[PDB]
RNA sequence: GGCGACACACGUGCUACAAUGCCCACUACAAAGCGAUGCCACCCGGCAACGGGGAGCUAAUCGCAAAAAGGUGGGCCCAGUUCGGAUUGGGGUCUGCAACCCGACCCCAUGAAGCCGGAAUCGCUAGUAAUCGCGGAUCAGCCAUGCCGCGGUGAAUACG
RNA sequence: AAAAAUGUUCUAA
RNA sequence: GCCCGGAUAGCUCAGGGUAGAGCAGGGGAUUGAAAAUCCCCGUGUCCUUGGUUCGAUUCCGAGUCCGGGCACCA
RNA sequence: CGCGGGGUGGAGCAGCCUGGUAGCUCGUCGGGCUCAUAACCCGAAGGUCGUCGGUUCAAAUCCGGCCCCCGCAACCA
RNA sequence: GCCCGGAUAGCUCAGGGUAGAGCAGGGGAUUGAAAAUCCCCGUGUCCUUGGUUCGAUUCCGAGUCCGGGCACCA
């Protein structure tokens, strides 16, 4: 889910990038 | 009783199977598989005893699991604890630790509600 | 409304089967505004249908539609200040909202995985006079039958 | 130092309880805005936050930029789970004179309550509700899930 | 042709 | 005379580690100011004296001052 | 030391007879409705059963002493 | 001791070819609610055992338990 930190969909709500979104 | 001391679910893949093992979450469990050559997707029921051995050796070594590393997470709260630090005392009376406010929620470091009475109107 | 009455908003007919009936169900599988999603559920239990005992789509729904509509159902009323429960004949416009309402209602309540299959079954046994929207009518038409007593306080 | 307290109580919201979903990879289609100790292309170090290089742009030109849901392919198979992401341990990053009280982010691990909510109660009549993301003001940084805007997909219903 | 009681004192700007 | 039962703040009363309350009054919040409501405050050698106890306003005894009642007789 | 009855959440009453299970109405506290209060609606908490002792594996419940509180009786002379 | 009866869903009661109905309870429709109402839903060796019959609630026997009644008491 978007609380999920560690996943591509919680990083898109953070707005953050990190391995668990890269670009 | 397995590995480490858990029996991780079998009809499961393995790379899920072996995050129920305290200390190995989803990263730590594609790092074991790949170190040692074993198809992330492999049921756990079908994994050779020499497969078995090969994935426990490596994951038992590498990292420290399930009742060490919980004596060494209770040495570092109770280590803070000892010294008096702020945390220590946030540890002691139960509340949050990491500068969340406790006017309202702190429930998940609270539990269940403690309901008291309040102050009165005038009629 | 009060001043005027409601315009029913027309609806596009759908492209695989050019049916406005169509889309009205498609729209109640619609959450979210996902309806292209929506549509590929419609669609992937009607490919069921016609293998499922192979079977124009088109006619197991429709027949599905017509074994939900209610002819009567139970309203409220007022008259001296007890509200009783008053049977009223169905408007053909709310019989097809009933219908379609209760089809993807009674189609979510099965216990299949995949949602396409929850829809093919309902319309499966809708359209031969089982399932959970066709619970749902006769029910709501035998409330309607107990209380005739109360037809006088029609409208 | 306190405004961040915490036996408690209420309002407004965010995130969810899953399969019309979740996850990874591939691949499309916006609008309105901002940008000279500013926005940062691309390059190497790093699992990453970032760091070092380093073009272009006083900006219908260069940059923020990837829009997301979606489309395709594959994985999960009804579990308190590959649902959920609170709490906590450790390790870092960065702005700042300085992050103890009291920052944001990243990574390993931890993985709570929650199985759709009592009495009660809110909004919306159409490109509306619902859902998806994007930008700006404030601003060193930021507790923004708030506000002011922006488009994407797109219903149901009104007898009276 | 009507379920359902009550609203401290002074002040009315 | 003879038993039982009450003495604690200015009032009226609760009740083995010198103690409450409400009320009265003062101050704060509240209010336009009040009332009410909420908070805080000062409030006692707990009637004298003897005993038990490390320790008594609490447990016992007495002294004080009040209170509830017993009494020809056929 | 004439004979009875009684003592259990804050109030008033079950439970005792027949040992194992504490219950009912109001009240109290949190929410809701109301402009507000009451009523009303949704939740919750509070009683180791006067006391000491005995019987028993186990006592509010059974037995004995004490404390307290109401009721009856006290006739012939 | 004797005659008469019952036991049937949780409570009540109806019954050789069924296992029933009402109320209690479940949600759902209803109002502001307490309901009444409306709806659907469950809840049985019909006390046990033999025997009858193609079959068993039934009919029979026999015992279990609880109803009634009668008579008695040395
Ligand atoms: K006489
Ligand atoms: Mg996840
Ligand atoms: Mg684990
Ligand atoms: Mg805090
Ligand atoms: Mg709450
Ligand atoms: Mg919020
Ligand atoms: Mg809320
Ligand atoms: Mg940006
Ligand atoms: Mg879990
Ligand atoms: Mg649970
Ligand atoms: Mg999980
Ligand atoms: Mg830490
Ligand atoms: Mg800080
Ligand atoms: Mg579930
Ligand atoms: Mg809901
Ligand atoms: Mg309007
Ligand atoms: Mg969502
Ligand atoms: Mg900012
Ligand atoms: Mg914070
Ligand atoms: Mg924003
Ligand atoms: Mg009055
Ligand atoms: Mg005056
Ligand atoms: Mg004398
Ligand atoms: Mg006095
Ligand atoms: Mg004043
Ligand atoms: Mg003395
Ligand atoms: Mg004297
Ligand atoms: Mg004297
Ligand atoms: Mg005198
Ligand atoms: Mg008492
Ligand atoms: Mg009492
Ligand atoms: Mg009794
Ligand atoms: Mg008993
Ligand atoms: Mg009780
Ligand atoms: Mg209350
Ligand atoms: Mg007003
Ligand atoms: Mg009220
Ligand atoms: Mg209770
Ligand atoms: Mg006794
Ligand atoms: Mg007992
Ligand atoms: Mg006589």
């Amino acid at each position: 889910g978007k609380g999920d930190r560690r996943t591509r969909r919680g990083k898109i709500w953070r707005g953050t990038y990190g391995k668990y979104r890269p670009r | 009783a397995r590995i480490a001391g858990v029996e991780i679910p079998r009809n499961k893949r393995v790379d899920v199977a072996l995050t129920y093992i305290y200390g190995i979450g989803k990263a730590r469990a594609k790092e074991a598989l790949e170190k040692t050559g074993i198809n992330p997707a492999t049921r756990v029921k079908d994994l050779t005893e020499a497969e078995v051995v090969r994935l426990r050796e490596y994951v038992e070594n590498t990292w420290k699991l399930e009742g060490e590393l919980r004596a060494e997470v209770a040495a570092n709260i109770k280590r803070l604890m000892d010294i008096g630090c702020y945390r220590g005392l946030r540890h002691r009376r139960g509340l949050p630790v990491r500068g969340q406010r406790t006017r309202t929620n702190a429930r998940t470091r609270k539990g269940p509600r403690k309901t008291v009475a309040g102050k009165k109107k005038a009629p | 409304a009060r001043r005027r009455r409601a315009e029913v908003r027309q609806l596009q007919p759908d492209l695989v089967y050019g049916d406005v009936l169509v889309t009205a169900f498609i729209n109640k599988i619609m959450r979210d505004g996902k309806k292209n999603l929506a549509a590929r559920i419609f669609y992937d239990a009607c490919k069921i249908i016609q293998e499922k005992t192979g079977q124009e789509p088109l006619k197991v729904f429709k027949q599905a539609v017509e074994n939900v509509k209610p002819r009567m159902e139970v309203r409220s009323r007022r008259v001296g200040g007890a509200n009783y429960q008053v049977p009223m004949e169905v408007s053909p416009r709310r019989q097809q909202s009933l219908a379609l309402r209760w089809l993807v209602q009674a189609a979510n309540q099965r216990p299949e995985r995949r949602a396409a299959v929850r829809i093919a079954h309902e319309l499966m046994d809708a359209a031969e006079g089982k399932g959970g929207a066709v619970k749902k009518k006769e029910d709501v038409e035998r409330m309607a039958e107990a209380n005739r007593a109360y037809a006088h306080y029609r409208w």
